[PDB]
């Protein structure tokens, strides 16, 4: 029986762990913990839609993790974004000098080692929805008054904006991008998977 | 503003959202209660394939066909697949993933991804086009293994509406028997039919025979006279696989080889090496044989060797030394017949050892002597000072400290197994 | 003899059926079925005369694939096919319903955007599938545009009217003129005039300001 | 040829050929249609969008576009007049007259006039400015008569 | 043999008149006399080709009553009569005059509403019997409605 | 590179001939040093221009 059906797209993921989650005692653990990575376009060179040369056209159903394998080297693949957002009125701020504090409490304990607002820095990224975009960078690094300490169930962030910034504005597709039903402004953080402390 | 996600009768208003590799998730909207949020999405250890489907609908079946390159796995890993495991399948359906319902479920040619099949289903009453953790406008499928990422083969592509079809034997002159039918030799039906639009044929034909030629046919009589259908000693070995498999271009028998031992009694190895003549497909500078080929070769032996030893069959995991030269004293011209053209040349002459390929020489594995008569053979060259071909001490995508050939061989393998001297 | 003795010939119109509307050579042909020669395999490729044609102008209107044509041959071969136009029957109804008063002439397409000529009442009407239109009536002496969003603008016996769903912008490089009998000005919230080089308000009778509090300067 | 005869001709049709391209060019999807003449003036209907445009070969055109949801005239010097989903926009390359032989009439809810250069208003018979919270009158010197 | 051999066949190209456009039995046929046949009597039921046509589309216009018309006929049977397109003479004047220069194209109805395209200046006039019209002018540059 | 250029029957502009070769991948139609919408081609000479 023949019809229209067709495939139109591929994607894949991997997650791949070498230490038992007992053993995480502080976020900058001396050896690596697992690899997580993506491809937007599981069937392209890169991952990203790159041609394959030529000779040979082969790819990886469920992605891979090293560069160099048996006989050839391949393109790294990006690293998977993971994280989460808040929206809420309190954030609808559109002058003078605005100092945000969020803070967070769990069922259990976090860790038996408490941890620097610079540790934090290292693990998470933040951005907020704002008049000309995503305002990011500089302006939304992790104050002192932030982390997390030893026995707790509590973490606690800090940030603050400078009078000379744009506004923090409700959330619009044709502005910032997306396709959130969100009627509110916007906070996202997103976890540098890239390195040690944002993975653990 | 102070809110506690598991309390009624509180002004909980705050919207909470995931987010995703490939999109996003509404967790929590502003009134709700719940018992258990977390700020993150839940990867597991492992693997996934999501594939996307376009104009389907909620109960036609599709039939798709996964086409692999056989043998391109990792030779080295210990888990397997071993007993009943095999790889899982679920469908999207409001953000949510569901396992397949034994009716669903057609036919799996491919269940641990080491042959090209088919795979025929159902699209399941309740699929959903319109969903948020996966882009939308697809009906969205998922499959998933906890294994490392090199226990499956590597894949060529994924095509829908697959049909297999079949040679007639009528009263003609079957020359494409011996390499099979070149992609896309077929367009057409016999009768044009109005309804469709169109044909395509990607991969070669396989699985055919012609007749025996006399040549052939006083090779295999003669042969058997003289072994009597036993595998005792090497030539036995050798000659019973070269006649019952006919996709093996060359063959090795290892006297006394285990994978830790080169002095073992009561054991043997053989290695296979295959034809890949269809570069279209095979990788030819790594050409392997796939899984059923090496089982299929230990069973058909072990059955005739003796009560008392089974034989291992493997890949020959190659591994080899290349040229370099002084540059000739003339080409054609600096175009046609560049450096890059004799590259190429000495390229196809030493892969002719490695896989099929014409070659006037009787091997790769030879002196300078044999190199310099076939290139002297050229219609245009006319000398050349000096040559070399150590192995590539100094190739770094394979970590260094690896083994080179400078000490006057005339390019020996650098083993007995685990090596071929052809690199190309 | 027919079709120059090389080939049976075929006489009079036949019908057939529209298959492929892409030419491999180039020459704007068509492919067609013909069903008293073969009603099952692909056709064979056609010209297609048209109304008005020539180089890089003309009408241009091409079938549907599946819809019926009328068929000629020249010179009687049955591979010198040319289309002629294109039939209604019952399986295809015309949008348009026969009357011997024949009133309602027009252009209608497939997505439905319409264009109609109404003789009786002399009236033109240009609409889309999503309610934008421009009409001219005789029957009323107007003329009406309107848009899907609730705008519109009509010029009639009572003068020019236009209203507007949510706001109106008029703007000019230049200057801006307005004159009248009576000009009166509204506001449900609020009015404000101003000029970077003054402004003046003046009458030949008498001048009025007035509000429950009057503030100068 | 009527009843055969090679002096009793009829003219059936126009023909394309590569040596007179079609200007529409072909496509299995069929979405485009209409007319264009010698001297380049168009008229086409595009199903796939639902839209209907008319244009001349120096810029004066009417469009009715579906997947806009709205109605433009534009001319050749810049004059443009537009409907569409945030009201009723008009703009001029030079001026702008409006005229009546009757009454002129405004309503909205907030009613702005600006002027970079100079603001008047006048009436033969009187003028009148009110309101029912504050007037106000302000400059760098105001005269009253 | 001609007509498949069932009745005497009839050879080229015909003109007819037409007598009724409302078919009894739905099938948007219309009557046609054919004076070489016979110039008294009702006529025959005959399909009409259109420019454009399909399911619930295509571009419709239809002969009034005593139109004179060219009439083709399928595989040369007199009762599977097809109407090709209509004429005009002496007695039915073209409302465009004739030029080698060719210049003005367009369309004129029954009840006098006009579509016209002038080439040599460039300018596109739809107009009613009674004033109402809409002009696209490029040798004016201008819009008027 | 090597197996850009086909032929070269003319390597010292003195007699007729014919100049093959492909266009090579990332030749780029949009720049500013020469008019956009082109693919560029240079040769080249450092002698005396006779």
């Amino acid at each position: 029986v023949l019809n229209k059906t067709k495939v139109g797209q591929l994607k894949s993921l991997y997650n791949e762990i070498s230490v038992e989650k007992e053993e995480i005692k502080e976020l900058n653990t001396p050896i690596s913990t697992g690899t997580f990575v993506m491809a937007p376009m599981a069937n392209s060179f890169d991952g990203l839609g790159e041609d394959f040369p030529k000779g040979s056209e082969k790819w990886w159903p469920f992605g891979y993790t090293k560069i160099c394998n048996a006989s050839t080297v391949l393109p790294a693949l990006p690293k998977a974004r993971l994280g989460c957002s808040i929206s809420s009125k309190l954030l609808k701020l559109s002058e003078g000098t605005r100092d945000i504090i969020l803070e967070f409490t769990f069922n259990k304990p976090i860790l038996p080692n408490g941890e620097d607002y610079t540790a934090l820095n290292k693990a998470m990224s933040i951005e907020l929805t704002g008049e000309k975009g995503w305002i990011a960078g500089l302006p939304m690094t992790l104050k002192s008054d932030s982390g997390i300490n030893s026995g707790s169930k509590k973490m606690k962030l800090s940030l603050t904006l400078d009078s000379e910034q744009p506004a923090v504005v409700p959330y619009q597709t044709e502005l910032h991008e997306g396709s959130y039903e969100v009627d509110e402004p916007l906070l996202r953080v997103l976890f540098k998977t890239n390195e040690k402390e944002g993975y653990n | 503003s102070s809110i506690d996600f598991s309390s009624s009768s509180s002004e909980n208003q705050v919207s909470l959202i995931h987010e995703m590799p490939f999109g996003f998730q509404q967790v929590f909207t502003p009134g709700d209660t719940d018992n258990s949020l977390y700020l993150v999405p839940d990867y597991c250890h492992g693997g996934e394939l999501y594939i996307g489907l376009e104009n389907g609908k909620n109960l036609q079946q599709v039939t798709l066909l996964l086409q692999f390159l056989e043998g391109s796995e990792n030779p080295d890993i210990t888990d397997i697949f071993t007993g009943n495991q095999k790889i899982k399948w679920q469908y999207l359906s409001q953000n949510q993933w569901q396992d397949f319902q034994s009716g669903e479920i057609i036919q799996n040619q491919t269940p641990r991804f080491l042959k090209s099949g088919i795979f025929q289903f159902s699209i399941p009453k309740q699929a959903n086009l319109d969903n948020t953790v996966l882009p939308p406008g697809y009906h969205w499928i998922k499959a998933s293994m906890v294994k490392p990422f090199d226990v499956v083969s590597q894949l060529i592509n994924i095509h829908a509406q697959a049909v297999e079809a079949v040679f007639e034997d009528q009263g003609s002159s079957g020359n494409h028997l011996e390499k099979g039918l070149p992609a896309e030799t077929i367009s057409k039906l016999q009768e044009r039919l109005s309804w469709i639009k169109s044909i395509q044929q990607p991969y070669p034909s396989t699985k055919g025979k012609a007749q025996e030629s006399d040549e052939d046919y006083y090779r295999r009589v003669s042969e058997r006279l003289r072994h009597k259908k036993r595998a005792i000693t090497l030539w036995d070995y050798e000659h019973l696989i070269l006649q019952k498999f006919p996709k093996v271009y060359k063959v090795k028998c290892l006297n006394h080889t285990c994978s830790s031992s080169f002095q073992s009694p009561g054991n043997a190895t053989l290695i296979l090496v295959p034809d890949t003549v269809q570069q279209s497909v095979f990788d030819i500078y790594q050409p392997r044989v796939s899984q059923g080929t090496l089982n299929d070769v230990a069973a058909f032996v072990n059955e005739l060797n003796s009560f008392h030893v089974q034989a291992k069959v493997i890949n020959p995991n190659y591994e080899e030394v290349k040229v370099d030269v002084k540059v000739k004293f003339r080409e054609g011209l600096d175009v046609s017949f560049y450096l890059t053209k004799v590259k190429e040349d000495i390229k196809k002459f030493l892969s002719p050892w490695a896989y099929d390929q014409e070659s006037s020489v009787e091997f790769g594995v030879t002196l300078h002597r044999s190199q310099m008569i076939h290139y002297l053979e050229q219609l245009t060259y006319v000398d050349y000072i000096t040559d070399l071909r150590l192995l590539k001490r100094q190739a770094g995508s394979s970590p260094c400290n690896p083994i080179f050939i400078e000490t006057t061989e005339k390019e020996y393998i650098q083993p007995s197994n685990p090596k071929s001297i052809l690199v190309s | 003899p027919p079709a120059a003795g090389l080939t049976a010939a075929i006489s009079g119109l036949h019908v057939g059926l529209v298959t492929d509307l892409e030419d491999p050579d180039g020459e704007d042909r068509i492919k067609v079925k013909i069903p008293i020669i073969n009603n099952e395999e692909e056709g064979v490729w056609c010209r297609q005369a048209f109304p008005d044609a020539g180089n890089e102008r003309g009408i241009t209107f091409r079938p549907e694939i599946e819809d019926e044509v009328i068929v000629g041959f020249i010179n009687e071969d049955p591979n010198d096919a040319v289309v002629l136009g294109m039939l209604h029957s019952s399986a295809n109804p015309n949008p348009i319903e026969a009357s011997n008063d024949n009133h309602e002439k027009g252009i209608q397409t497939r997505s439905g955007i319409k264009m109609i000529f109404n003789d009786e009442k002399s009236i033109l009407q240009i609409e889309t599938p999503t309610g934008n239109l421009v009409t001219l009536d005789d029957d009323a002496g107007s003329i009406t545009i309107e848009d899907q969003n609730g705008n519109k603008t009509v010029m009639d016996s009572d003068g020019i009217t236009m209203e507007s769903a949510k706001d109106m912008n008029l703007k000019a490089s230049g200057d801006i003129n307005l004159e009248g009998t009576n000009v009166n000005i509204k506001a449900n919230a609020e009015f404000k005039a101003e000029g970077s080089a003054g402004a003046e308000v003046s009458t030949s009778a008498v001048a009025v300001l007035k509000g429950s509090l009057v503030q100068i300067n």
